[PDB]
DNA sequence: AGCACAATTTAACACTTTTGTCAAG
DNA sequence: CTTGACAAAAGTGTTAAATTGTGCTATACT
């Protein structure tokens, strides 16, 4: 539950990251993120219910 | 007795468990497999039983 | 000096509330990131708000209860206990003159029935969503002349104000 | 907030319900729901 | 679900989750004050709906805790647990 | 003139005459009609309250800002190397942000739109720092989660300071 | 708790329980000299260390917290004495 | 509602297209030409008579009536310039109507270019700005980039404002986020080395070290450069964070108070004030007045042997030895009694 | 996100003064 | 209780190195 959501604040992060820079051949590497999945899933592993 | 620089600090144990000295376990900054704090020097986390 | 019996509470004014303050704390600098000392209108400041350190001021040009009292020529701090900081208050000069939300959001509503309005349309007011009448110098509206104690609209206003036109592309 | 454009409804209340991205309707619910109104909903949606 | 994600374009897919491989074992995390964690790597391909370009690459996610024999995880080298939740079923 | 915002309330607020409104009230008061005759009470209350405290209303339009000394709500740090601030510190931040740049906007001759809305956030971040919540969704610390608690947050709630620290400690 | 090594709570419960009983000067210590009050619990330390009477309190402390406090709201804190006059509650403070 | 109000007021004024875009310019820099032009009508300068227009334009009597308690006042500093100028021939009262239909043009493309530069700010949230911050900033940018702008270099004006609302953003940022005060060119530095650790994580596939990750970033950048800005970076934390798993802790009321003395030290430090005066009475009243005035006991200030040879009618030597064999001469006192031998601390 | 440059602050450093001290008076 | 002599600690001043605060960037981009 928690990786899904977490994902899709990634997944903006995603579509955000793609609209700007050089639009020719970006690898997704420099697309793709860490910490808003990351972050957001340790969330859930420590400050939760 | 001259006012020295350094003052003491050292980690006392509290008032009410008397244990003994088990786990020895020293963390120094700049060892392999331990990433400490931005800006600490060594820790112990020393067992009382 | 005085027994004390009796303590009351009430309102406070704009001058009385300059009186408290010391200074008017400007610049959100907490404290500087490297000397983590209170800035110079940091609202943590010490310049105003007494020394941190007791008859100590900033830069030391007086450090102890010898000099007593006698405000720092050099880095502005009155010579004093650190006692003074929690409790000698601050003041910030409002630029556009500004209201109290708990008269407005209050159950009786203070200033509401005060003046004589209504929470909800006050609201819109107070909170600069929409206009309102004060001598409105004979202006017509809609066959009804508006009066004072009345409330317009971002359009009418204009429309008074600067005069009703229409567009033709 | 946003003005009634025609296509923000054609995007928005779209991805509330035929949406099985946005709407997670649980195996569960498209399961139990289904044997009781006497229905064949397919995917974990709400409408198509 | 939150793939693919798209946008002349782009329909960045998934393609697959690399298991990783814990950097730590359950007693250094306990010991170390970390999180037992392993890298959880991803592979998958960036595309342009038009340019055509199938440039793919393996990113990477952050780390996800493992969970130990009896059901309980680290975390900061404190273990924690996992209980569990009770609801109404999804339905009508 | 249509003045909108915490401007126009103050200016009103001032012109009142608290003696004529009292009169008023009073004929207003043997109204027939439980209305016009419920309503005289319950507003003259206030007017009433007004004449006696001898505190002006206009006061409720506040120009100062009560800064609450700094050592009240500090900063200090602890072990470990990071620092730790109260709520109410960022709180009074935000509000001499918008505080500064409304003035930076107004001598600047900037347009009537912009004017607005940085002269309304004033309302809302200086409100906010009295009340944080009574009104609108509440503040909280950027991108987290918890209220910051401001002034009136501090009294109220069954930690309030009259319960957890001054009528039992 | 014992962690932060401190005494246990008196909150309203037992303050009212005291009022019952009728101890006047148990409460004081209480609300100010064996709790927060300033130059009070030094002078308790100072008496009881000199084998003596402790004085009585005067500034709880808290209370001179809670002034200010409502101060910033605007809130004119106006203490009065014996008949309707000034009173300085932080001894020679904020007097500007 | 603070968040649909500025999106509907806004939405209110429409934009502008290339004809009302070029011609508004051009106004406004006639304006501002016609402003250098009456610059040596009277003799006052460009930027004077500027804002002497706006005493009439975007306010009456709000504009100078509260910069502070003081700036240029209606009656004062600024009636004298209005109708200074308000006798003058056809070939210079016009250039008054030029300068204030330029002015107020002004104001009009900006508020046409407003439903950008709130569009603008969208994408720079999570600063510690919601919204209505960063567009407010965002607005200054666009003020900016108005004045500076050059319509005869055919650009387009969404280009010209856009590159400077990003600027008025990035800026506001550093001086706005951080409760401690950060200085931009250290939040500049912070963004670039997170930018290269939270890019070479995915890289490694695993987070760096202290001495890897500034390698990429430079010279002079060792393990101590990183770490050391990476503390000053980290934000306060807000005494309302609470502390354990339960709702009742508070961050705050976990912090003693070591600012005051404790009462043990209230009666400690009064201890030896008066211990030290019973011990010092066994001294010639020369050597003993005078032992206070070199330890700051006297005056409170510290008094050097120069001077209190001076107060003594003594010489720089004498008190010297003063000094010494009173002292040790206590120090007899002190070993035989055990009176004071504490607070060796 | 990145940069050149002016504005201050801080640091390095050159050298005078003060204060403390040694031996003999 | 004292004199001349004199190391170390302390002081007054200039300059170098470092730190900090500002202004701009123009395809167009609402
Ligand atoms: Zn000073």
């Amino acid at each position: 539950d928690q990786f899904r959501v977490g994902l899709a604040r990634l997944a903006r992060g995603v579509r955000e990251r793609m609209v700007m820079g050089s639009p020719d051949t970006l690898t997704p590497a420099k697309l793709v993120n860490s910490r808003p999945l990351e972050a957001a899933l340790r969330e859930f592993f420590s400050r939760s219910q | 007795e001259k006012a020295r620089d350094v003052k003491d600090t050292s980690l006392r144990v509290p008032p009410g468990e008397g244990g003994i000295v088990v786990g020895r376990l020293r963390l120094r900054r700049g060892d392999p497999g331990v990433e400490l704090k931005p800006g600490v020097r060594e820790v112990v986390r020393v067992f009382v039983a | 000096k005085k027994e004390v019996r009796k303590v009351r509470i009430a309102l406070a004014s704009p001058e009385k509330i300059r009186s408290w303050s010391y200074g008017e704390v400007e610049k959100p600098e907490t404290i500087n990131y490297r000397t983590l000392k209170p800035e110079r209108d940091g609202l943590f400041d010490e310049r105003i708000f007494g020394p941190i350190k007791d008859y100590e001021c900033a830069c030391g040009k007086y450090k102890r209860q010898r000099f007593e009292g006698k405000v720092c020529e050099r880095c502005g701090v009155e010579v004093t206990r650190s006692i003074v900081r929690r409790y000698r208050m601050g003041h910030i000069e409002l630029a556009t003159p500004a209201a109290h939300i708990w008269f407005v959001k209050d159950v009786p509503s203070k200033i509401g029935t005060l003046l004589d309005l209504s929470a909800t349309e006050l609201e819109q007011v107070l909170y600069f969503n929409k206009y309102i009448v004060l001598d409105p110098k004979g202006a017509v509206l809609d066959g009804v002349p508006v009066e004072k104690r009345q409330l317009l609209t971002d359009e009418e206003y204009r429309e008074l104000r600067y005069g009703k036109q229409e567009t033709y592309p | 907030g946003d003005p009634p454009k025609k296509d923000k409804a054609l995007a928005y209340l779209f991805g509330l319900l035929a949406d099985p991205k946005r709407y997670d309707l649980g195996e569960a619910g498209r399961y139990k729901a289904e044997e009781k109104l006497g229905v064949g909903l397919s995917g974990r949606t709400l409408v198509r | 679900e939150t793939f693919p994600i798209e946008e002349g374009g782009l329909v960045l897919d998934f393609l697959e989750y690399r298991i990783g491989d814990p950097p730590f074992s359950q007693d250094e995390c306990r010991e170390k004050d970390l999180t037992y964690q392993a890298p959880l790597y991803a592979r998958l391909q960036l595309i342009h709906k038009d340019t055509g370009l199938i440039k793919e690459d393996e990113v990477f996610l952050g780390h996800l805790p493992l969970m130990t024999e009896d059901g309980s995880f680290i975390i900061n080298g404190a273990d924690r647990v996992i209980v569990s939740q009770i609801h109404r079923s999804p339905g009508v | 003139d249509a003045r909108m915002g915490a401007e126009a309330i103050q200016e009103l607020l001032k012109e009142l005459d608290l003696e004529k409104l009292e009169r008023e009230l009073l004929e207003e008061m043997k109204h027939p009609s439980r209305a016009r005759r419920a309503k005289a009470r319950k507003r003259l209350e206030v007017v009433r309250a007004f004449l006696d405290s001898g505190n002006r209303p206009e006061w409720m339009i506040l120009e100062a800002v009560p800064v609450l000394p700094p050592d009240l709500r500090p900063m200090v740090q602890v072990d470990g190397g990071r620092f730790a601030t109260s709520d109410l510190n960022d709180l009074y931040r935000r509000l001499i942000n918008r505080n500064n740049r409304l003035k930076k906007l107004l001598a600047q001759g900037a347009p009537e739109i912009i004017i607005r809305n940085e002269k309304r956030m004033l309302q809302e971040a200086v409100d906010a720092v009295i009340d944080n919540g009574r009104r609108g969704s509440p503040v909280t610390n950027p991108g987290s989660e918890r209220p910051l608690r401001s002034l009136t947050d501090i009294l109220s709630g069954k930690q309030g300071r009259f319960r957890q620290n001054l009528l039992g400690k | 708790g014992k962690a932060q090594f401190g005494g246990q709570r008196f909150g309203e419960m037992e303050v009212w329980a005291l009022e019952a009983y009728g101890a006047a000067h148990t409460l004081q210590e209480m609300l100010t000299i064996k709790s927060d009050d300033i130059e009070g619990r030094n002078a308790a330390y100072q008496a009881i260390i000199k084998g003596e009477d402790v004085p009585e309190p005067s500034v709880p402390e808290s209370f001179r917290v809670l002034v200010k406090e409502l101060q910033a709201l605007a809130l004119d804190v106006q203490t009065l004495d014996e008949k309707d006059n000034p009173v300085d509650i932080f001894e020679g403070l904020a007097s500007k | 509602d603070p968040v649909r109000q500025y999106l509907h007021e806004i939405g209110q004024v429409p934009l502008l297209t290339l004809e009302e875009e070029i011609d508004l310019a051009r106004k406004v820099e006639e304006g501002m030409e016609a402003i250098k032009k009456l610059s040596e009508a009277t003799g006052l300068d460009q930027e004077l008579i500027r804002e002497v227009v706006r005493a009439k334009i975007l306010g009456t009597a709000r504009i100078q009536k509260i910069p502070g308690l003081k700036e240029k006042p209606d009656p004062k500093t600024v009636e004298e310039v209005d109708g200074k100028l308000k006798s003058l021939p056809k070939e210079l009262k016009r250039y008054l109507h030029i300068a204030r239909e330029g002015e107020a043009a002004r104001q009009h493309l900006i508020e046409a270019n407003l439903r950008l530069v709130v569009s603008i700010a969208k994408k720079y949230t999570g600063r510690g700005l919601s919204f209505l911050d960063l567009i407010q900033e965002g607005n200054q940018g666009l003020i900016r980039a108005v004045e500076k702008f050059e319509y005869k270099r055919r650009f387009k004006f969404s280009t010209y404002a856009t590159w400077w609302i990003r600027q008025a953003i990035n800026r506001a940022i550093a001086d706005q986020a951080r409760t401690i005060r950060i200085p931009v060119h250290m939040v500049e530095t912070i963004n670039k080395l997170s930018r290269t650790a939270r890019q070479l994580q995915q890289e490694l596939g695993r987070e760096p070290s202290y001495e890897e990750i500034a390698e990429a970033m430079g010279p002079g950048w060792d393990a101590k450069r990183v770490e050391e800005t990476l503390k000053i970076a980290q934000e306060p934390v807000s005494l309302e964070t609470p502390i354990g798993d339960e709702k009742d802790s508070f961050y705050g009321d976990f912090i003693p108070d070591e600012n005051l003395p404790s009462p043990v030290e209230a009666a400690a430090q009064s201890l030896l004030s008066e211990e030290l005066e019973k011990a010092l009475s066994k001294l010639s009243e020369r050597e003993a007045m005078v032992l206070k005035l070199r330890k700051g006991l006297i005056d409170g200030r510290e008094h050097t042997l120069e001077e209190v040879g001076a107060y003594f009618g003594v010489t720089r030597e004498r008190i010297r030895q003063i000094e010494n064999k009173a002292l040790r001469k206590l120090k007899y006192h002190e070993s035989r009694t055990r009176k004071l031998r504490d607070f060796l601390e």
